RNA sequence: CACGACCUCAGCUCAGACGAGAAGACCCGCUGAAUUUAAGCAUAUUACUAAGCGGAGGAAAAGAAACCAACCGGGAUUCCCCCAGUAGCGGCGAGCGAAGAGGGAAAAGUCCAGCGCCGAAUCCCCGCCCCAGGGCGAGGGACCUGUGGCGUACG
RNA sequence: CCAUCUAAGGCUAAAUACCGGCACGAGACCGAUAGCGGACAAGUACCGUGAGGGAAAGUUGAAAAGAACUUUGAAGAGAG
RNA sequence: GACCUGGGCAUAGGGGCGAAAGACUAAUCGAACCAUCUAGUAGCUGGUUCCCUCCGAAGUUUCCCUCAGGAUAGCUGGCG
RNA sequence: CGGGCGCAGAUCUUGGUGGUAGUAGCAAAUAUUCAAACGAGAGCUUUGAAGGCCGAAGUGGAGAAGGGUUCCAUGUGAACAGCAGUUGAACAUGGGUGAGCCGGUCCUAAGGGACGGGCCUACGCCGUUCGGAGGGGAGGGCCCCGCUCGACCGAAAGGGAGUCGGGUCCAGAUCCCCGAGCCCGGAGCGGCGGAGACGGGCGGCCCAGUGCGGU
RNA sequence: UGAAAAUCCGGGGGAGAAGGUGUAAAUCUCGCGCCGGGCCGUACCCAUAUCCGCAGCAGGUCUCCAAGGUGAACAGCCUCU
RNA sequence: AACUCUUAGCGGUGGAUCACUCGGCUCGUGCGUCGAUGAAGAACGCAGCUAGCUGCGAGAACUAAUGUGAAUUGCAGGACAGAUCAUCGACCUUUCGAACGCACAUUGCGGCCCCGGGUAUCCCGGGGCCACGCCUGUCUGAGGGUCGCC
């Protein structure tokens, strides 16, 4: 959680409230990164390609 | 030797030797050799231990102490190990010489 | 089971990523050599062991 | 009895994957593998089964450094050299 | 994306052109998911063999500097000496097999197989 | 009664090396059966095999005579041919079974300990100087409870 | 009495072996129930808790030219 | 209640375990399973693959831990 | 010239196909019916209504082991689901399992298993808190104090600090959202407050004070 | 005669630490504030069709919750969710 | 009529036969090379579309170098078209595994050093380590074991 919660302020430069880790059933392990409330995750979206 | 040769892989038997006797222990004191010092592999006299083929050389009856239950020597007290060891000499006179032209 | 350890839900990962079928541009590229997965599983039918 | 209605009482995992040979002969209580043996130092292999010595030994594999071997045998273990440039 | 191109520069150079490489592939990776284009997809291999071409250069450049800070040291590490095969590091040196002893020198030196010819 | 030498025995993630496992056709050292044959069967045979255990190398092992021989004598070892299904072994039953010579392939011989001479003339480690090959350190050790040179049955 | 050797330490190439391995050549051999179990995603699928057991399965045509289009049918499947 | 029962453990083949039935020990128990020795041996059942031509039997003798078999003589064929 | 050279048999081997045979059979646990919808197609799907059953030692609601995607949405109706199917745990394409306070993790139970030693020709075996110079930590600043000390593994039902309420999804939930907490660890200042700390005897001096109440 | 151990706590002990007249040392004050809590499991079935028995097999497979009426009843019979 | 049987044509069922063969088998020849510098084996992962096979290892369907000289191809797309292929001396080479901090039905539980960040403390990340046996040497020691000096 400490590794994907810093790679997320280097790669995207947002501040992070909490991660859950997750594995899913084919081998991948999924991450729920929630943003600080001053970061919107839609912006945060549109700037890396998600929408 | 056999013992002494397997509690120190990174040594070579060289020799043993009889030091005590008892009602129910034997003891002997092995000779080994680290061959892989300097002061060994730089004696030209010594350096054939060092070769790859004397590895473990107590346990294949190459050792004074165990070449001797091989019965091996010159002469006719020893026509069972003709060749070699034992079996050299069995599998070939047990090995059917089927030759081209017969 | 619902208590997995990291060694089976990872082998289970593996099976489960296998169990799909050929895709179908293979049959154009081999010649129709192969022409199904003949390693496909059902849950039932065969188990892993 | 002994047959159908025995079966059904069958969840109890007696071996299981080895992390030596990944075979499913791990015995768990005995903590040990029952195709190579184990934790034991040297893997099980008998000369009187010629098919599983078949299954399990030097070329049935990958073999990523002992095929780097032959390819460098062939060229006398060359070393420390490069080809000659353009 | 040259390896000729890249032998020439320098440490902090490689590294920032490793670095847009890798920002570069990472919207790759976003393209894939969210669809992207043919033109967009086929340029993942390129991007990543490019980072192999990198990457390769930066090892084999910082080895070359290694292999010559080492050299003439007593002890090398592991690494940087001969790997041929574990039965031949063991054999002994050229060195040592050139060793004779003071009798055997003697022996060698007035004993010598002579060069000879017999007529019949 | 501490301080020294030595002996014996410890500790280390000390400095630097080595061993382990795999494979295992051929090879070396052990261990070891019973089907089978004897028209039963117990010794025998199967077999100093299968399986089991250990250890190698490109080959291994063997090997330079406490040999063969009994001759006008041969001359390390290994292998081939022959000796020879012979000498012999064996409920002398079933069965088993070599060797010397002879003919060939290949051939290569040697090192110590001991004995006693040489001011330990010897070795390793470390730090270096020149060009894998040679030197240096009023550096540290090993070693006289024996290193090296000479020398080994042919004197 | 004669002959022969000098045991209880060490080294040693070459002739010799090689159903494993690496790379080749060949055949009065086998020709898909044969030949290796395996000419094919074969020690694979599959079976057994396990040690282990272990298959079946080669061939359109010179070239896919792999049957556009029309038509009946919900479609397979048909007629052209 | 000498009760029923899960999981974790222990005991392994001439061994285990058995309030004893030779019971149980993975549908296998008066000695589990797997592989190998092993293509184990069988005087005993079964089968033993094209044609035509010619000749053509024996179930009796003696011996045999033989009497469902052999040896032996006789009978048979072929070669001359 | 050389054979793996001729089959009807071997309860032969392998493969294929018959008669039986549109046959046995699709008969355990009371039950279905009407209408409508979608659809090429309906006894079997869906919806409603009706009449029934399981009757809380459920044919109900949740887990463990085991299964491993079987979960969920959509599509398909070839094959399979022993009739059918517009249906499915089938097939195809996507999606889904979010934790300091649930469990693992920590502890040792039976037990397993190193270490010392012994044994074993050996691979190894024996043995398990005993048995070795088995301590690697100090306080105090170069000095004296530490074994009742036997590694470790072994419980998702034992021991083991602390998370509950409401809401949310096609499938997630004590984990996500909101709200209200809690536990443990961490702080040369560990950030403040309070406690320690209430005053006595002499005329500034001097003496106290590591809390206090109730028999 | 019906477990061990981790862990946690109380007391005994008074070795020590603290300042010299207002404080100091010290504080087990949920008095308060500050920071952190990694890794793995987590869907679903759990059985007259998701497990085992070759299967959607009348077999086998450890638990939790459990209403109204009759009745002594967790009996049978009926009903609700 | 049907049904049954025989015969032939045709159509099925079925797969023989024949022809084919990038396979097997056997013989001969040359080499005869694994591993703590981490082997064999195993696990997992890696392709634009990729399940298996095969090839690789987070540089993951291959990097560099050399040779070669226009392709790969199922579909694209795109080649910084020196494409591709071969060679293979550089470099790289996840986890388990002799497997090595202790273990493991656990991606569990530790220790040391260094670096970076939040801020020496702690927390986070990274790097280098910590198995057993044994050899030479160093260092630190032990025992009235044998002495010397007192
Ligand atoms: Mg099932
Ligand atoms: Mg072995
Ligand atoms: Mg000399
Ligand atoms: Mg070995
Ligand atoms: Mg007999
Ligand atoms: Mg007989
Ligand atoms: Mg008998
Ligand atoms: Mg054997
Ligand atoms: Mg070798
Ligand atoms: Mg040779
Ligand atoms: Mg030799
Ligand atoms: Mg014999
Ligand atoms: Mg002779
Ligand atoms: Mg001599
Ligand atoms: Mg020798
Ligand atoms: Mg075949
Ligand atoms: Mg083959
Ligand atoms: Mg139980
Ligand atoms: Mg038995
Ligand atoms: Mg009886
Ligand atoms: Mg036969
Ligand atoms: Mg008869
Ligand atoms: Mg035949
Ligand atoms: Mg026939
Ligand atoms: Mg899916
Ligand atoms: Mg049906
Ligand atoms: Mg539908
Ligand atoms: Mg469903
Ligand atoms: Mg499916
Ligand atoms: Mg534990
Ligand atoms: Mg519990
Ligand atoms: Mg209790
Ligand atoms: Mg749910
Ligand atoms: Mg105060
Ligand atoms: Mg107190
Ligand atoms: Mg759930
Ligand atoms: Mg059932
Ligand atoms: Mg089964
Ligand atoms: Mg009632
Ligand atoms: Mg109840
Ligand atoms: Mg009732
Ligand atoms: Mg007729
Ligand atoms: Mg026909
Ligand atoms: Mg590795
Ligand atoms: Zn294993």
């Amino acid at each position: 959680k400490h590794q994907i919660k810093h790679a997320v302020k280097k790669l995207y430069d947002i501040d992070v409230a909490k991660v859950n880790t997750l594995i899913r059933p084919d081998g991948e392990k999924k991450a729920y990164v929630r943003l600080a409330p001053d970061y919107d995750a839609l912006d945060v979206a549109n700037k890396i390609g998600i929408i | 030797e056999e013992r002494a040769g397997r509690h120190c892989g990174g040594l070579r038997v060289l020799n043993s030797y009889w030091v005590g006797e008892d009602s129910t222990y034997k003891f002997f004191e092995v000779i080994l050799i680290d061959t892989f010092h300097k002061a060994i592999r730089r004696n030209p006299d010594t350096q054939w231990i060092t070769k790859a083929v004397h590895k473990h050389r107590e346990m294949r009856g190459l050792t004074s102490a165990g070449k001797k239950s091989r019965g091996l020597g010159k002469g006719h007290k020893f026509h069972l190990t003709i060749g070699g060891s034992r079996r050299a000499a069995w599998k070939r006179r047990n090995t059917l010489q089927l030759h081209r032209y017969r | 089971a619902s208590h997995k350890t990291f060694r089976i839900k990872r082998f289970l990962a593996k099976k489960q990523k296998q169990n799909r079928p050929i895709p179908q541009w293979i049959r154009m590229k081999t010649g129709n050599k192969i022409r199904y997965n003949s390693k496909r599983r059902h849950w039932r039918r065969t188990k892993l062991g | 009895t002994k047959g159908t209605s025995s079966f059904g009482k069958r969840r109890n995992k007696t071996h299981t994957l080895c992390r030596r040979c990944g075979s499913k002969a791990y015995h768990l209580q005995k903590s040990t593998c029952g195709k190579c043996g184990y934790p034991a130092k040297r893997k099980r292999k008998y000369n009187w089964s010629a098919k599983a010595k078949r299954r399990s030994t030097t070329g049935t594999g990958r073999m990523r450094h002992m095929k780097v071997v032959f390819r460098r045998f062939r060229n006398g273990f060359r070393e420390g050299t490069v080809p000659k440039p353009r | 994306i040259k390896a000729r191109d890249l032998r020439g520069k320098k440490k902090e150079e490689l590294l920032k052109q490793l670095d847009d490489l890798k920002v570069e592939l990472s919207q790759l990776r976003v393209a894939k998911v969210t669809g992207g284009a043919a033109s967009k997809l086929s340029k993942i291999r390129v991007v990543r063999k490019s980072i192999a071409r990198v990457l390769t250069v930066i090892n084999q450049t910082q080895k070359e500097n290694l292999r010559k800070f080492y050299k003439g040291k007593k002890y090398k590490p592991l690494d940087l000496r001969p790997k041929k095969t574990r039965a031949i590091r063991r054999q002994l040196t050229k060195h040592e097999e050139n060793l004779m002893t003071k009798k055997m020198q003697r022996k060698s030196r007035l004993y010598s197989i002579r060069k000879f010819a017999v007529k019949a």
